RNA sequence: UGAUUCAUGACUGGGGUGAAGUCGUAACAAGGUAACCGUAGGGGAACCUGCGGUUGGAUC
RNA sequence: GUCUCGUAGAGGGGGGUAGAAUUCCAGGUGUAGCGGUGAAAUGCGUAGAGAUCUGGAGGAAUACCGGUGGCGAAGGCGGCCCCCUGGACGAAGACUGACGCUCAGGUGCGAAAGCGUGGGGAGCAAACAGGAUUAGAUACCCUGGUAGUCCACGCCGUAAACGAUGUCGACUUGGAGGUUGUGCCCUUGAGGCGUGGCUUCCGGAGCUAACGCGUUAAGUCGACCGCCUGGGGAGUACGGCCGCA
């Protein structure tokens, strides 16, 4: 299960400008996907992830 | 795009590095996309046009792939 | 009149126009040029060249500051993106960081309606 | 023309001095194909400025076609929109085509007794930098100057 | 005192047919601003404009 | 059809919150242009604009993820969090015992625009004004801009509301995919063998005027309903019902 507080992980799955990388660009399946993107967005709320680059 | 010229790397390639980085991100196009407004109509009909066109070209190719000229 | 050798140029490069502003590094200004300034109209005005005619003269502007590092912030669609950028490098400064910053709403307002051309 | 089948024609070498240069000088001077005439008259006007200048014929010739030869003209595009007139680099054979005709319209455009005087005076206004053609250059590069802007269509 | 039905009425509304006079050129090709649907506002006229919708759109 | 366990989902209603961006306000730096187009002009600017930095106000929409992906009877539904809540699907069972299908009239839901009352109003923008283009230009282009778009409650009841394809059930060769369950096996992973739900493209027989449809049928059958009967007049008139219009 995909976690926010999992920032290591996060990482792998966003760009250098901060952006959600496609899951045909990593392979990932889709079922993990729309969690990765959720935890991505919990992240962001909670200030472990950026929004954009430009911080 | 973040490109922080490191020590002796010549200009002409922090530019290059720099454009690639830009196409990467892709902002001209979401700013050219952005220009005007397109109704969901419109935006729709272009999604479902583009699958369309990249399925049976893909198509065309597979059948092209077992002929002679 | 005081020495700042540290500087950065915002490129405001349009689809009409670019706009090149150097300023210090808290963003006050020190000189600015643009394209339709720099003697071009019309068609002319929105070339890379005027850009880079531009970029030339907010160089010769800001030369009484004795600017010598220049980070670059480069903001729009516009023709001219990168003569601006080999403008500024061939006038002298030394072109420390180079970093787009054109704003994209996360949605936003509703653009304008499409021109029927 | 569409089928690029268009060689090149050899020229025969003036008489007095065996210069290719001098012979095209001599066509383009010509008219109604009367060749000895356009011959006697480009002599004529290369003894009296060999007379008025220090050097030979053709080193004079060759002074007043480095001052008329232009670099870079322009040429209309049409592309979608509306045409521009783009800057574009002449080719050396073009440069030298370009002098003469200009040279040639300049002296036939001149006041003086003889079309000789004519072009004497004109090549002498070439070599100092003065009159017409020389003003032809000058408004060529000043165009192609102006639309600096459009050298990349 | 009502209802219904027939006839008739200054004037007025649109409709059909004929004929082609005046004004434009809306549609058919990407018909020269893709067309059309519902709705709303505007305009001598065909129509134009906004909002959502459709492909029964050419090119890509 | 009920119960038990679990699964995915922008299904619905209510509340909160986050970041980007636009506009406006104030201040700092700074100076002659900005903006716009095919080219211009209207417009904005030395009363200091445009550009750049800082702080504040406010409304609306949620980049990337995102997908001939998902959910929903249809209309439709997209940041994140909580609360209330509907449906679907799968595996093993247990339970009821034909309790079913369809449906005139009736009733409910029903995009956008529009209407009423009260709010709100950043951006956009019918009407309107000016600048252009043009023979003209009540347009297309440009500069502005009001209803409206937003919120609450009520009305309206229409759309190329389309798959131009009513609902339910049974049966009839194949291929390649998507998505979501679940069983077994192995050397344990982008593994192999099955078995369900929904879905995209191609195509066989058959069907079809042809185009095409083709197990999600427009094939082969049954049950019930809605509808058509040459073009125009016309989905118009008159009458009824409904509606504030
Ligand atoms: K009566
Ligand atoms: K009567
Ligand atoms: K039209
Ligand atoms: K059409
Ligand atoms: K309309
Ligand atoms: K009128
Ligand atoms: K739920
Ligand atoms: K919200
Ligand atoms: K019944
Ligand atoms: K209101
Ligand atoms: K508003
Ligand atoms: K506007
Ligand atoms: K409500
Ligand atoms: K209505
Ligand atoms: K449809
Ligand atoms: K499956
Ligand atoms: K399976
Ligand atoms: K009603
Ligand atoms: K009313
Ligand atoms: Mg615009
Ligand atoms: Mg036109
Ligand atoms: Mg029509
Ligand atoms: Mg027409
Ligand atoms: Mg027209
Ligand atoms: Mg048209
Ligand atoms: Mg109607
Ligand atoms: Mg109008
Ligand atoms: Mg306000
Ligand atoms: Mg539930
Ligand atoms: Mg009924
Ligand atoms: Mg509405
Ligand atoms: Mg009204
Ligand atoms: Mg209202
Ligand atoms: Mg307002
Ligand atoms: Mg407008
Ligand atoms: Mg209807
Ligand atoms: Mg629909
Ligand atoms: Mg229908
Ligand atoms: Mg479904
Ligand atoms: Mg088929
Ligand atoms: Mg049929
Ligand atoms: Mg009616």
């Amino acid at each position: 299960e995909i976690d926010y507080k999992d920032i290591a992980t996060l990482k792998n799955y966003i760009t250098e400008s901060g952006k959600i990388v496609p899951s045909r660009i990593t392979g990932t399946r889709a079922k993990y996907q729309r969690q990765l993107a959720r935890a991505i967005k919990r992240a962001r709320y909670l200030s472990l992830l950026p929004y954009t680059d430009r911080h | 795009p973040v490109i922080k010229v490191r020590e002796n790397e010549p200009f002409d390639v922090a530019l290059r590095r720099f454009k690639r980085s830009c196409e990467k991100a892709g902002v001209l196009a979401e700013v050219r996309r952005r220009e005007f407004y397109e109704k969901p109509t419109t935006e729709r009909k272009r999604a479902k046009a583009s699958a369309v066109k990249r399925h049976a070209k893909k198509l065309a190719r597979e059948n092209a792939r077992r002929t002679r000229l | 009149r005081k020495q700042v050798s540290d500087g950065v140029a915002h490129i405001h490069a349009s689809f009409n126009n670019t706009i090149v502003t150097i300023t210090d590094r808290q963003g006050n200004a020190l000189g600015w040029a643009t394209a339709g300034g720099s003697g071009f109209r019309g068609s002319r005005k929105s070339t890379p060249f005027a850009a880079q005619v531009a970029a030339e003269r907010c160089a010769d502007a800001v030369k009484e500051y004795g600017i010598k590092n220049l980070e670059v912030m480069v903001k729009g669609p516009g023709p001219g993106r990168e003569s601006t950028i080999r403008a500024l490098n061939a006038a002298g400064f030394r072109i420390t960081n180079i970093t787009d910053v054109t704003p994209i709403p996360h949605x936003g307002c509703r653009p304008p309606k499409k021109r029927r051309v | 023309p569409r089928r690029r089948v268009i060689g090149q024609r050899k020229i025969l070498p003036d008489p007095k001095f065996g210069s290719e240069l001098l012979a095209k000088f001599v066509n383009i001077l010509m008219v109604d194909g009367k060749k000895s005439t356009a011959e006697s008259i480009v002599y004529s006007a290369l003894e009296t400025l060999a007379q008025r200048s220090g050097k030979s014929e053709l080193e004079a010739f060759e002074v007043a076609l480095e001052n008329v030869r232009p670099t870079v003209e322009v040429k209309s595009r049409r592309v979608g929109g509306s045409t521009y007139q783009v800057p574009v680099e002449v080719r050396p054979v073009r440069r030298n085509a370009l002098a003469m005709r200009w040279i040639v319209e300049a002296a036939r455009k001149r006041g003086d007794k003889s079309m000789a005087l004519r072009l004497a005076n004109e090549l002498s206004d070439a070599a100092e930098n003065k009159g017409t053609a020389v003003k032809k250059r000058e408004d060529v590069h000043r165009m192609a100057e102006a639309n600096k802007a459009f050298a990349h269509y």
